[PDB]
Formats: structure tokens, sequence, C-alpha cells
């Protein structure tokens, strides 16, 4: 069980850790988060009380280093940093644990929600979508645009998701125009899975990362990416059975975790109605269809 | 974006453009079977591809053999249309290729866009105009060449005959759309108006009769009356 200590909390802020969140008051004696489960990526995220504009946060994996949080009063945000001195970190963390200045990652033993949302998400792939190689952790915020959004403006601060475009030469074989547009299996299986992602695990990892950035930061281009990756599978007539079954589980837990009050803005009616009721896979997503119909019957 | 009444003069500027109308590509007769079920029998169709500035008509005849053994023919017909328009563009020299293609039905947008991916600089546009190009098969010589085709074929007519020697392309298009609107609303009456006077003939190399300027005014008046009448007979006014 690892720990992300905080030097202090000088400004009032709502702090998220994965699907949990808590309020910290201005100069409240808060010194971090303990008991973080090893084996998963995590995200620690922030919304200042005085400016709800800009949710921002950091993806990290405690197996890759000792990470801490310190407020920067010049840039005006909580920054993640890596502490290189292992013995300084062990002594200070312990001191804080002794003074009970840390919140505990509050995982219910029965609860697989975070595993289910991050099953295929790996830090190494996050760091290729979010390029800042001098750090082992990755910063994301509400405003960052994707590579595809920028084609339609600072490249260093972009989300390099895999570009998916259904009306593109990449998606459409010359001479198979109608076939490839109405059945996207060759784009899914040959171009994307065999060619770009190499396997379905990497595809699902990017899909799950896009959803989590949409949900936690309201990142609009991430939501576009999540829906495009769903629609590419649903619009393919030929999808391996294990991928369909896994997608159903992935989407089920995403829909289950979504705040009911953000459904209106995080869910694209056209994609979901198409995917559940018109597409080749309209009858392949039983768990997702059942939770969508019971939780969000308005959208449909 | 969409072509409508507000940007209507754009049709007659010097940027090459084509209208594409697919309403006569897939044509059927519906009939009863011996068992008393219903079935369709396809007849020859055509793509109506028209340069409104010059009067060029690229009439691609769609022979019924293209439908043999195919399913979802109304969907296929849109993609076949887009395939043939793309092939036409590729066949044309660069300086003759259109800068825009305006489809008369919005369902042609995605098929045409996908077939034209190789031409990113050619804009594919819808229109809000309700154009009467479906009535092209009421022009006797066009109907005749379509029905007589025994194989796929492209035929090239000027739909304005020689009118551009005397009038502008705006006026020629207005005349064409009036004639076609009339043929669409009451074909028998429209053809009666056009052919009633035996002394006015259709030249062998033309589609419409050889009216004088004054006779065209009379003809155009009679066509407006027809359209207004039928609009009367229809709604009872
Ligand atoms: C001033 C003291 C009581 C609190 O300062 C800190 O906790 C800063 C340390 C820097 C790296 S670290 O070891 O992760 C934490
Ligand atoms: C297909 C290739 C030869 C291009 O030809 C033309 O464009 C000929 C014009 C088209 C119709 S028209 O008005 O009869 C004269």
């Amino acid at each position: 069980m690892n720990t992300v200590p905080f030097t202090s909390a000088p400004i009032e802020v709502t702090i998220g850790i994965d699907q949990y969140s808590f309020n910290v008051k201005e100069n409240q004696p808060f010194h971090g988060i303990k008991d973080i489960p090893i084996g998963h990526v995590h995200v620690i995220h922030f919304q200042h009380a005085d400016n709800s504009s800009m949710r921002y946060g950091y993806w990290f994996d405690c197996r890759m280093g000792n990470f801490y949080i310190q407020y920067d009063p010049k840039d005006g945000l909580y920054k993640m940093m890596e502490e290189r001195d292992g013995a300084k970190f062990e002594n200070i963390v312990h001191n804080f644990k002794e003074r009970q200045m840390m919140v505990s990652y509050p995982k219910i033993d029965e609860d697989d929600t975070w595993y289910n949302l991050t099953e295929f998400v790996q830090m190494d792939k996050i760091r290729k979508i979010v390029r800042k190689d001098e750090n082992q952790f990755s910063y994301v915020d509400s405003s960052m645009t994707t590579v595809q959004e920028n084609e339609l403006s600072d490249p260093a601060h972009s989300l390099n998701y895999t570009v998916i475009n259904f009306k593109s030469r990449e998606a459409i074989r010359p001479g198979h125009e109608m076939e490839d547009f109405l059945d996207k299996s060759y784009y899914l299986n040959t171009v994307m899975l065999q060619g770009i992602f190499k396997n379905s695990s990497n595809y699902f990892g990017e899909l799950q990362f896009a959803f989590l950035n949409a949900m936690f930061f309201g990142n609009y281009g991430s939501s576009l990416q999540w829906h495009a990756m769903i629609e590419l599978i649903c619009s393919s007539a030929t999808v391996p059975k294990h991928m369909l079954d896994k997608l159903d589980e992935i989407l089920y837990y995403q829909i289950k975790t979504l705040p009911e009050q953000y459904s209106d803005i995080l869910l694209n009616e056209r994609v979901w109605n198409i995917c559940l009721y018109s597409s080749f896979q309209k009858n392949s997503l039983h768990n997702t269809e059942k939770i969508m119909e019971n939780k969000y019957p308005e959208l449909l | 974006g969409a072509m409508n009444s507000s940007n209507y003069a754009e049709l007659f500027n010097n940027d090459i453009k084509l209208f594409v109308d697919d309403t006569n590509v897939y044509r059927v007769t519906v009939h009863k079977t011996f068992e008393g079920n219903v079935a369709t029998k396809a007849i020859n169709g055509c793509i109506f591809t028209l340069n409104p500035k010059t009067g060029h008509l690229f009439l691609k005849i769609i022979h019924t053999s293209v439908w043999a053994g195919q399913k979802r023919l109304s969907q296929l017909a849109k993609w076949k249309t887009a395939e043939e328009v793309s092939a036409l563009v590729r066949s044309l020299p660069k300086e003759e290729q259109p800068k825009q293609i305006i489809v008369t039905r919005k369902a042609m947008l995605d098929p045409l866009e996908v077939h034209m991916l190789d031409f990113p600089n050619i804009a594919i546009r819808p229109t809000e105009l309700r154009l009467p190009f479906s009535a092209a098969m009421s022009i006797d010589k066009l109907s005749d060449v379509v029905m007589k085709a025994t194989e796929p074929q492209m035929v090239l007519f000027n739909i304005y005959d020689d009118w551009l020697d005397r009038i502008s392309s705006y006026t020629a298009f207005s005349r064409l759309t009036l004639l076609l609107r009339a043929l669409k609303t009451n074909e028998e009456s429209a053809k009666m108006i056009l052919l009633s006077d035996p002394t006015i003939t259709i030249k062998s190399y033309h589609l419409w009769p050889s009216f004088t300027d004054e006779q065209w005014i009379t003809i155009e008046s009679q066509m407006r009356d027809l359209i207004l009448t039928e609009y009367g007979r229809k709604y009872n006014v």
C-alpha cells in the first residue's frame, strides 16, 4: 500500500483520488493520501474552490517512483513531483502517518470498480498519449485538446489519442467504399487492431483512458475519442467474441460509475442509440443495454 | 454549405460545378405474382449529372443487369451513383473537373463524399432547392435512350439546346426548371403545350422544340399557368 504525501494545502480545493473525492479547507492540516492499492494506475485530481474552471490532475503508478504533491503559488496549482531520495520520503511519510495527517484510500473490500475501469490501462501507454518524458506521471486537464481536434494549437500540451475518422482513406479501401463504410470490420481488425494497437488489450486501454479523462476532467476531446472507439467496434460486423464480451463489461462499469447528473453532457445520444439498437452489435451488449435502459432511458 | 435561394447566382459563376440527381437510378414496376404476392421488376435507370452553367448533361445509363443478385437495391443505388460520378470526374482532364458537386438529395452526401476521398478539394454540397430533375425521364429523347440501352452507357447531350446563343445561363436554367416542374406536375398537359403546334419541330440534335424568342414567352406563360392550375386542382383553390 503506497502513499502520495502533500507538503501542505494552502488553497481550498476538492481533491479526487480515482472515483473518490474530499474537500480540503484553506490551510487545513492535510498531508496526503495513504493505503493506495498497488497494481493499478491511479489519478489524483483537483478542483479549486475559488475557480471551478480547470479540473486538472495526474495519472501515476506508485510502482514507478515515490510521488508527492506541493502547491506552487506562482503557477497556482497543486503539482506532482518525484522525490529521488528514498530515505527522506520514508522518514517524512512515516512522520505524517504517525500524526494521522493523511486520508486513507477508502476501498471497500468487495469493490472491484477501479480495477474494472482501469483493467487494460497501463502507465506506459498513458505516457505515449500524454507526452512529457522527463516525468513518470502524466498531467491532464479539462482544456487539453487532442491531436485530431487540432487538425480540424500547442502540440506539446495535446492528447495524442489514436486518430479515428470513418470518412478517411485510412478507413476506406479503394474499391471497397460502400463495403468498408457500412461494415467497418477491416478498419477495426486490420488497420487498427493488427496495425496500430497490435492487440485488443491496448485498444481497450486507450478506450478506458479516454472515458476516465472525459469523466474526471470533463475533457471534451476525450469523450469524442471514447465514443469513436465504441462506435468503431459496434459498426463492425466481424468482431472476435472475446472482444464483444469484454466491451460489454467495460461499458457496463463505465455507465455504472458515471454521475447521473452528468449523463446529459457525457453521453452522445446518436452513438448510443446506434450502438444498442441499429448496429451489427445491437444484440451483443446485454449488460450495457440493461444498465443504460434502467439508468438513462431518457437518452434512448 | 447548403445551396438555397440566397446563394442562387453562384450556379452561374465561372467555378465548374455539377448537380447530381439520383432519383431515376433505381426504377421498378411493382406487380402481383402468380401466388398473389407482390414483387418488383427493375427497368433501366440513369444518373442525371448536369453543369448548370453550360447545359452539359452527363447521362449515365444504369442497365438493369447492375442489380442482378444484389440486395438492398435502394441503398446500393446511392453508392453506385457515387461510384459512377467519381469515375466521371476521374475521366475528365484536371481543368474540366468540378470544384463543387451539389446533390439534389441529402442521402447522396456520405456515399459521394466517401467515393471522392481522393479529391479533398472538391466540395460535396446539399441543396435546399426542390429541383425537378426527376422529370428528366419525361424528355422523350432521354427516356428513349435509357429504355433502349442493352448495356451500361454514358450519353452526352446539352440540355439547353442552343439557348445560350441568345440567353444567359441564369435564364436558361430558369427555363429548364420551369419546363421540368411542369412536366412533373402534369406531364400530359405539359407535352401538349410543347408539341401542340405542328410547325414547330425539334431538331435532330436537340431535345426541345425550336421556338422563337416570342414563342418561348408564350410557352413559358402556358407552363406557369399549368403549374398554378394543377396547384389549384390539387388543393382546391
Ligand atoms: C516541511 C515538511 C514537514 C513537509 O514537507 C514535505 O513533505 C516535502 C517533502 C519533499 C518531498 S517528500 O519527501 O515527498 C515530501
Ligand atoms: C465525357 C467527356 C467527353 C466530356 O464531354 C463533354 O463534356 C461534352 C459536353 C457534355 C455534354 S454536352 O452538352 O453534350 C457536351
